[PDB]
């Protein structure tokens, strides 16, 4: 096991998510297979907190678990539930969330050009740009909506785009040393 | 009743008598004077000298005599800040807020000075449990990224969609 998957193994479950994941991938970092009933007794969580963050992360799938069934030396039967981490899963869904987190970049992108900029004060519902055509009354002279009748500003859609703008370039300054992880651990 | 309600009598005593900064060791014969125990049994007075006054984890021997344990429990911040340290590097775990507030006097102003050293998650039953802040790694982002992580949800989905997406975008 190289410290190059341990390196990257704390860096996205410390930025990513709560001190009590990593917390959790401390202890299967220092020993591979680690049972449930150990690390119960060493975090001295709660059982119904600590198995739900189990949950997820058997959800993100970056651990696996396998299940021993065996007889004590009082003869009641046991189902000790032993965890183990999988660096070659655990690889695969950093590089999924990776691509998914990059996709939604450029489709928020897409999405700020394809929003609606006509809004109506009254009604406070969203227009489409094309409808705004069919709402307007040759009669009248005048655009306006059939509903309410009211004057409609298209400055307030301009806004949200300019903040996911400068977010663009804060989200690829931070990502970087993740990539260069990745990178270093290609073989 | 007898030989298992005089000990609470006298750990309540030398712990009190500890409150009042009597640093100084006391002998038995010491402590049994004020505790209005005069009429102790013998069988008793070897029991407490070869198990009770060594496997509480209260109670130091000087030179034959008992004490308190002060150096143990939690007195300053900077032994806070040790022991804190210690349990970070061994991993033994957390240390209750009220454990701290008992053998710790004012235990708020080493708090507050500390500041976002200590780690407290919050128990169902208002507990408090003290972790360390390792800066070794110290990542943050902003919170409308965490609601977009949240937003999109991968345990309602098989691991085929994972495999195929990565193919999908030519990585
Ligand atoms: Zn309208």
């Amino acid at each position: 096991v190289p410290a190059a998957l341990k390196r990257l193994a704390k860096y996205v479950i410390r930025g990513f998510y709560g001190i009590e994941h990593a917390l959790a991938l401390d202890i299967l970092i220092r020993n591979s297979c680690v049972k449930e009933e150990d690390m119960l007794e060493l975090l001295k969580f709660d059982r119904k907190q600590l198995r739900s963050v189990l949950n997820n992360l058997k959800g993100d799938k970056f651990i696996k678990c396998r299940m021993r069934v065996e007889t004590a030396a009082d003869g009641k039967t046991t189902r000790h539930n032993y965890y183990f981490i999988n660096y070659r899963t655990l690889v695969n869904v950093v590089k999924y969330k990776l691509d998914h987190m990059r996709r939604r970049i450029e489709t928020d992108e897409r999405d700020s050009t394809n929003r609606a900029s006509f809004k109506c004060p009254v009604c406070s519902s969203t227009f489409t740009d094309l409808e705004a055509n069919q709402l307007f009354d040759p009669m009248t002279g005048t655009f306006r909506c059939t509903f309410c009748h009211t004057e409609v500003e298209e400055d307030e859609s301009a806004m949200p785009k300019k903040d996911a703008r400068t977010l663009l370039a804060r989200f690829n300054e931070q990502i970087e040393p993740i990539y260069a992880l990745l990178r270093e651990t290609e073989d | 009743g007898y030989k298992f309600g005089v000990l609470a009598k006298i750990v309540n005593y030398m712990k009190t008598r500890h409150q009042r900064g009597d640093t100084h060791p006391l002998t038995l014969d010491e402590i049994l004077d004020e505790t209005q125990h005069l009429d102790i049994g013998l069988k008793q007075k070897q029991w407490l000298m070869t198990e009770a006054l060594v496997n509480n984890p209260k109670i130091e021997v000087i030179d034959g005599k008992y004490a308190f344990k002060p150096k143990y429990n939690v007195r300053d911040k900077k032994a806070l800040l040790r022991l804190l340290d210690q349990h970070d590097q061994r991993g033994l775990g957390g240390i209750l807020l009220e454990d701290i507030e008992e053998a710790l006097p004012n235990s708020q102003k080493a708090v507050k000075a500390l500041g976002d050293q200590i780690l407290f998650v919050n128990r169902p039953d208002k507990k408090k449990i003290l972790f360390f802040n390792d800066k070794s790694c110290q990542f943050s982002v902003d919170e409308e990224f965490q609601k977009l992580w949240r937003s999109v949800t991968v345990d309602s989905m098989d691991e085929e969609k994972i495999e195929e997406y990565l193919k999908r975008q030519g990585i």
